[PDB]
RNA sequence: UCCGUGAUAGUUUAAUGGUCAGAAUGGGCGCUUGUCGCGUGCCAGAUCGGGGUUCAAUUCCCCGUCGCGGAGCCA
RNA sequence: AAAAGACUUCA
RNA sequence: CCUCGCAAGAGGUGCACAAUCGACCGAUCCUGAUGUCUUCGGAUGGAUUUGAGUAAGAGCAUAGCUGUUGGGACCCGAAAG
RNA sequence: GUCGAAUUUGGGUAUAGGGGCGAAAGACUAAUCGAACCAUCUAGUAGCUGGUUCCUGCCGAAGUUUCCCUCAGGAUAGCAGAAGCUCCAGUUUUAUGAGGUAAAGCGAAUGAUUAGAGGUUCCGGGGUUGACCUAUUCUCAAACUUUAAAUAUGUAAGAUCCUUGUUACUUAAUUGAACGUGGACAUUGAAGAGCUUUUAGUGGGCCAUUUUUGGUAAGCAGAACUGGCGAUGCGGGAUGAACCGAACGUAGAGUUAAGGUGCCGGAAUACACGCUCAUCAGACACCACAAAAGGUGUUAG
RNA sequence: GCCCUGAAAAUGGAUGGCGCUCAAGCGUGUUACCUAUACUCUACCGUCAGGGUGCCCUGACGAGUAGGCAGG
RNA sequence: GUGAUUUCUGCCCAGUGCUCUGAAUGUCAAAGUGAAGAAAUUCAACCAAGCGCGGGUAAACGGCGGGAGUAACUAUGACU
RNA sequence: GAAGACAUUGUCAGGUGGGGAGUUUGGCUGGGGCGGCACAUCUGUUAAACGAUAACGCAGAUGUCCUAAGGGGGGCUCAUGGAGAACAGAAAUCUCCAGUAGAACAAAAGGGUAAAAGCCCCCUUGAUUUUGAUUUUCAGUGUGAAUACAAACCAUGAAAGUGUGGCCUAUCGAUCCUUUAGUCCUCGGAAUUUGAGGCUAGAGGUGCCAGAAAAGUUACCACAGGGAUAACUGGCUUGUGGCAGUCAAGCGUUCAUAGCGACAUUGCUUUUUGAUUCUUCGAUGUCGGCUCUUCCUAUCAUACCGAAGCAGAAUUCGGUAAGGUUGGAUUGUUCACCCACUAAUAGGGAACGUGAGCUGGGUUUAGACCGUCGUGAGACAGGUUAGUUUUACCCUACUGAU
RNA sequence: GGUUGCGGCCAUAUCUACCAGAAAGCACCGUUUCCCGUCCGAUCAACUGUGUUAAGCUGGUAGAGCCUGACCGAGUAGUGUAUGGGUGACCAUACGCGAAACUCAGGUGCUGCAAUCU
């Protein structure tokens, strides 16, 4: 999708940094296991029968794209900030990267 | 050609519509040409300048601004013979018309949907005519004032909207327009 | 249904300028500032990009409220409905010019109001209106009080 | 008639990422072989007509012409 | 223990 | 209202009411004194959105009545499960 | 039709409700069967149809817009009413910018006719010239979407001052205004009208006029601007929701509108004149028809 | 203009009807009449202006379904 | 399932269906053993029948086509 | 006797699972399906409008792409068409002149701009966090969007300033739960750990886009209703369809008009077909046929007539004119084909005249077969066999009688 | 007679012959070693003068372009308002308004502040 390198300097909302700074950028997948979650409502309303409430999410509608699916963490503090809507498929990374230019040939 | 009279086309329809985005594939402009005899021959020699003017406000068929025109032109080419005096049309066929055209039987019925709806596809062209507007402007010389006289009467037969012969003036009226050299 | 509402729309007459005022604007109108209480037309440059107003506003004639920054905020009256509010817009200079009518206006009646003064020493043109307006008022005077019962009558009854 | 679906060398049909087009057969070219043919080396397209966009269009839109499938109700 | 077909001319 | 002059009226003085303004009390958000100095409790001050307080100060009780939800809910009407 | 067999049938008698029962048709299970009947749950629930019972007064509708599994309904503004609170509305004229649509300009351009006239590019003949096709350039008939100037026309918003002190302010320790206060000074219309609580019927319209947009058209479809009908009587029009006059407590007298005056039928067989002789023809609008072509020596001009 | 010609339809003739034709046609002017719940006026019922002493008076407005309210 | 007889009942297991063996390889649950660990919670050894990965299967539901070129006349087209 | 820690039973896990059960199964829409987009949202016209403005109205886009396709400043000014340069045509290329918005500006449309917002070179990250006055949303109603800030922070830049995402007009996701972020609050004797609950923010699906977990059939049907909506009859219209008029190109050996007659064009009728949605959904009996009646004129025959390319004579065309118009075969057929007749065997209307008269063959229930389609149920304007005709006349109308 | 800083109105200043701010109130050319542009001092970034009016700014002078007006076109096209006629469509009528060309004219700029002059 669109080059954003994962290293890049910007501005730290926390209020210990208060200035521009080294970030690492990454998405964020999924996470739950605990169970003190939707999960619990969801093994209390499965016996027997029915689930009810969990039923929901799937089946599909498609889509195509998703929006952009952020956190850019601090290396200073160790503390963070999120970001604002964007749209993006995707995304792409690397640990670096440019989109250069140059030339020549391709 | 397919019937309809003009009892479809002749009163004033439609904000126009004949815009070139908005309409490929029209049938064709069927009209021979638009000035006829000596084309090569300056408005000067003549002595005698006839006209053919409306007294209604219309939409004239391509088909008929045609065959009104060779009609009034094989009495001028036969009389005249064939390097005669020399005739304009004053209206060329440019409004674009829109029919809907012959269904089926389907039960089918516009299969459509119900329907008709725009983008109606389209039947050829037509002029407007608007009252006293010129549909011919003629040049010719005086012994020969009968023969364009006859040509413009079996003419009228030939479109619905009902039309005068009248001899011209304009600008002066053919010597008050001479005098400077 | 079908199509948009839409911002854009209608605009093609009122966006346009004419050939004489096309070309870039000029500066002096975008370096211009005003004061509360003037009188300002708004209507948009075609020649001028952004700080342009809802499309649907241009012709209408308003007062300068207040500002805040570079943009300036006008109160100007829309029409049709029940209680209908007076709106606040926020309005580039560029696009807002300034009304002659008033000033003449103004001018008049202050030339007018010395040819007076003169008359009420020594001199009897009237003589009515001088009556009310020796008795009458204070307000101070030049309050927002009389903004709204101006207000009222704008959400008319009738018309509805 | 509507909505779907196509078309590339003599012919049937592969193919693309916007910058690059093939195969197979049929044919024309020799050699085989007594002589023809099979075989074996060699050869060669305005990508349906059409207009448009772009840097660059076989490739991306828009229309027609033709050949296809699929509908078709209660009279 | 065999790859391989036609045939077509002058008393 | 009074001070007036009186068949008008203004200037003072007190303010319902509404519009306009500020200012405060909590919440947030941010500097944080005095400082204690393991710990950290909290003056000052501002910006904010919201909620509260003063000239935006008052009910509660039963009553007859209206509306709303309800319960069958103005009445009846169905194949139904 | 069958009639000695998978025959016919009497008695006693098995199998009971998504079960039975079937040589299976969804046939049959006591007049009830794509799921018996009885009773109950039940006064099911029904954006659906129907109905909802005394008088009077003052005011008096909406059929619209957003949302909505939403279009036979809700919802919320839109349109009405009561009950009170408190004591301003409009319009020419001035100024602004804007519909539009006709002839130019740009862009597109069917699309002719075209003289004059520089230059393409090919070959092909002859004595640089000079036949042959394309094509600038000044130059000519009307259409269409921008734009001038639009012309228009509805619109369509818009109708206190000074001084004094004190404070602020954005912007060089820099220049200014403009803020806010505190105090003093001096200035053609007429109730059409402000605010609040609560309430209801929608949340399906219709016709005409004007301006349209689709549709051959339509007692069509779908907008705009307005009046009426709905919810508006009475008088006119043969009848007749929306055509004209007219907005209606009662009762009377007078006089009128619209429109009419031979009779039906008030009220003229009115007055000056002219055409028409077909029974044209007794008709604003209207299910009132009548055209192209119109002759024409009918009359007239 | 007129008029005929263009001008053909289904249970029975009409311009509402009879049906007059220097008009009872149609057009140009024009005189007099007729005619609504309109308009004016008389009397008087409600509302609202209001006044005045449970009551009297002045003048204006005043159809009505859904529907609100109020008196009976 | 089909329908006296009598002559006969051809090809197709790709999809669907069903089934067969699976002592070994990727998927495949639980308890269950293990790891961090106070708990549990995360994760990881281990696989049954099932998916896969392979064979059978039409008197199992069913299915049994698309453009050309081409005769020493033309039409047709044995054949490419 | 067999067998045996199994098996069978108790319990649980995975897999299969229309047998059974409960349910759902998209809106608009000139009938609903079918087809599609006019489900969210922008345009240029419609649009008469300040604003708000419809139709499956016109034409036409968006559901991406992008850390450069953001920012800023310095420095340059186009597309281009002519000329010029061996080769090169596509020929860039480079050069010179002339060159004001016709170029460029990622993307619709239209608008808009010349030391520019365009083009280039460098430098850079403010595509930052926080709050958002207000408008658009929408006149009061959210998300979203935008235009302005002030705090916080930096950039470039000379600096003023600019910079609150993308040339301009503005480019989309609530709600539980999850995730993650912040520094902080919190979970009932004390006390110590874990993991909970929560503050403000961002991201994960809902394009049925101001937000549901979701397929069909019914011809076995049933119910509530609707002429708010179809088939229908009637009506409107009259494209179509029938017929006519004008004009007369042309053909008829020659000759417009004996006859035939295009293109074009105006009409008329309402009897085909469509269109509509006015009427009827507490019910208008269908086609067709039979039989009984009354009619129409656009007349097929008969009467009277005109013209002729009328010698007779069969004839052709036409005027006036409404006082008969077979019987059969095939088919349900209307229609038509077809046969012999005839003077000639016309066409049209009367609710496609005609079911309180008949018929019942077709259409059009319930059973069944075949082709075709559909996984299936079951469906086809596909074909086929079988498959019902209620009522005692009050009024009116009239034959007849009194 | 005003050249020029800085502007404003920004088509009355777009374009194409040729006369003028000028012995100490320009532009040019020359140092282009260099801060500076590079790919060349051209661009530019800098330091300066043989002198030259040729261009430059701008002033002097002529046409197509254009605004503004007068003149017909003469209230014509069109138009809200009320209504008569026409078979239809369509037209007119009074009430208020009023574009297109034509030819002629004006202007090849205006206006203000300062560097302020021989």
């Amino acid at each position: 999708m669109v080059n954003v390198p994962k290293t890049r300097k910007t501005y730290c909302k926390g209020k210990t940094c208060r200035k521009h700074t080294q970030h690492k950028v990454t998405q964020y997948k999924a996470g739950k296991a605990s169970l003190f979650a939707q999960g619990k409502r969801r093994y209390d309303r499965k016996q027997s029968g029915f689930g009810g409430q969990t039923k929901p999410v799937f089946h599909k509608k498609a889509k195509t794209t998703k929006k952009v699916v952020l956190r850019l963490e601090c290396v200073k503090c160790k503390t963070r900030a999120q970001l604002t809507l964007k749209r993006c498929k995707h995304f792409e990374l690397g640990g670096e990267k440019k989109q250069k230019g140059q030339a020549l040939q391709f | 050609m397919a019937r309809r009279p003009a009892r479809c086309y002749r009163y004033q329809k439609n904000k126009p519509y004949p815009k070139s985005r908005y309409n490929r594939a029209v049938p064709d402009s069927k009209i021979r040409i638009y000035d006829l005899g000596k084309k090569k021959a300056t408005v000067d020699e003549f002595p005698l300048c006839v006209h053919l003017v409306s007294n209604e406000l219309e939409q004239l068929s391509s088909e008929a601004l045609e065959a009104a025109r060779i009609c009034a032109n094989k009495y001028m080419t036969t009389v005249s013979g064939r390097d005669a005096f020399h005739l304009r049309v004053r209206v060329h066929p440019f409004h674009v018309l829109r029919i809907n055209k012959m269904l089926s039987c389907a039960g089918a019925d516009r299969l459509q949907q119900g329907m008709r709806g725009a983008w109606g596809k389209p039947h050829g062209l037509a002029a407007r005519v608007d009252i006293g507007q010129i549909i011919f402007s003629v040049r010719t010389k005086d012994s020969n004032k009968d023969v364009v006289v006859e040509g413009l009467r079996r003419a009228r037969y030939k479109f619905p909207g009902q039309q005068k012969i009248i001899l011209s003036k304009k600008w002066g009226f053919t010597n008050l327009d001479r005098p400077e050299y | 249904m079908g199509k948009s509402h839409g911002y854009r729309s209608r605009t093609r007459y009122m966006f346009q300028r004419d050939f004489r005022k096309h070309g870039a604007v000029h500066l002096s109108t975008y370096l211009k500032v005003y004061k509360v209480g003037d009188i300002v037309d708004i209507k948009a440059n075609g020649s001028i990009q952004k700080g342009m107003p809802h499309k649907f506003y241009q012709g209408k004639t308003g007062v300068v409220y207040n500002v805040t920054k570079s943009s300036v905020g006008v109160i100007i009256n829309k029409m049709v409905g029940n209680r209908y509010l007076e709106k606040r817009l926020n309005l580039r200079v560029e696009h807002i010019k300034h009304s002659k009518c008033r000033q003449e206006f103004l001018e008049r009646v202050k030339a007018n109001a010395a040819k007076r003064a003169e008359a009420k020493a020594q001199g009897v043109a009237v003589q009515l209106k001088r009556q009310p307006a020796q008795p009458r008022e204070s307000r101070i005077v030049s309050t927002e009080g009389n903004v709204p019962q101006t207000l009222a009558p704008v959400p008319y009854e009738t018309f509805i």
